[PDB]
C-alpha cells in the first residue's frame, strides 16, 4: 500500500475549455428541463 | 390626466401630476409635463382685422366685433359655418353652437371625423371608451384596431401595460407592429382581418369567444381614413 505519492496530477493539464468540453459532453445525459410556460418573464 | 399647476407671481412654473386611480393615479405624460412653455410664445393678446393693404393689424375689440356681427348679419342659413379645434372647451362649444343656431345654421363641425352613419353620435356609447380606464384592469384579451396607444393615449397604454404586467393579460394589434413597451400579438395591418374575425376562421375569433372579460378598442385616428365607416 502506499499514502505518500500525490496523485492529484491531472489539474496539470486542463485548458481554457475544459470545462466547457465536458459540460458538452455531459448534455447527453441530462434529462429534459422543465417548463414555465413562457419564453421569458418579458413575453 | 388630473395636474397641479404651481405659478408664482402671475407666471406658471409648471406642472406636477394629481393622484387621480382612475385616469392617470400618479403619472402624467412628457408632453402634459413639458409643454407648459408653449404658453408663453406665438400668443394671440390683441384683435387684429386687415387693412387696406391687406395685412393684419391690431385694433380695439368694438371694431373687430362691429365688423364680425356685420358679416354675421349679411348672411345667415348654410352660408355661416363653423371648425371647432383641438383645446375648445365646452362653455365655449355650446355658445358657438346658439350663436350660429339663431342665424339657422346647422354646420358646426369638428376636425376629427366620426362615422356619422348608423346611430352616429345619436348614442353616447357609440364613440365612448365604454369600459373606462380603470376597467382595463379587469380585462384578460385585448384587441387594438389601428391605434398606437402608446403616443396617442401614454397614460392608456401604461394602465395596459400594467394590467399585461399583473394580470397575464392578452394583447393584440391590428396595424403597424409598433412598439408598445410590451409583447403582444401582431395579426396583420391589413382591415381584411378583422371581416375575418368576425367571420371566424382567424383563431384570435376563438381566442376572444373564450375571453371571460374581452375589450376591442378601436383608434380613433384609424376613421380618419376615408373607410372609417366600414
Amino acid at each position: 500500500f502506499d499514502n505518500s505519492t500525490y496523485r492529484n496530477l491531472q489539474h496539470h493539464e486542463y485548458s481554457t475549455y475544459t470545462f466547457l468540453d465536458l459540460n458538452v459532453e455531459l448534455s447527453k445525459f441530462r434529462m429534459p428541463q422543465p417548463s414555465s410556460g413562457r419564453q421569458s418573464p418579458r413575453h | 390626466s388630473n395636474i397641479v399647476v404651481s405659478t408664482r407671481t402671475g407666471e406658471v412654473m409648471r406642472i406636477l401630476p394629481r393622484m387621480h386611480e382612475d385616469i392617470n393615479e400618479e403619472w402624467i405624460s412628457d408632453k402634459t409635463r413639458f409643454a407648459y412653455d408653449g404658453l408663453k410664445r406665438q400668443r394671440l393678446t390683441q384683435p387684429m382685422i386687415r387693412n387696406e393693404k391687406g395685412l393684419l393689424t391690431y385694433t380695439t375689440w368694438e371694431d373687430a366685433l362691429s365688423r364680425v356681427a356685420g358679416m354675421l348679419q349679411s348672411f345667415q342659413g348654410n352660408d355661416v359655418a363653423a371648425i371647432a379645434g383641438g383645446l375648445v372647451d365646452a362653455e365655449a362649444l355650446v355658445a358657438l353652437k346658439d350663436l350660429l343656431n339663431r342665424v339657422d345654421s346647422d354646420s358646426l363641425c369638428t376636425e376629427e371625423v366620426f362615422p356619422t352613419a348608423g346611430a352616429g353620435t345619436d348614442l353616447r356609447s357609440n364613440y365612448l371608451l365604454n369600459t373606462t380606464i380603470a376597467g382595463v384592469e379587469e380585462a384578460d384579451v385585448i384587441l387594438l384596431v389601428g391605434t398606437n396607444p402608446r403616443f396617442e393615449a401614454p397614460l392608456f397604454n401604461a394602465r395596459i401595460r400594467k394590467s399585461w404586467l399583473h394580470n397575464d393579460l392578452k394583447v393584440a394589434l391590428i396595424g403597424s407592429p409598433v412598439d408598445l413597451t410590451y409583447r403582444y400579438d401582431h395579426l396583420g395591418d391589413s382591415p381584411k382581418i378583422l371581416q375575418d374575425i368576425a367571420s371566424g376562421n382567424h383563431p384570435f375569433s376563438q381566442i376572444l369567444k373564450e375571453a371571460k372579460k374581452p375589450m376591442v378598442v378601436l383608434g380613433s385616428s384609424a376613421l380618419q381614413r376615408s373607410d372609417g365607416t366600414a
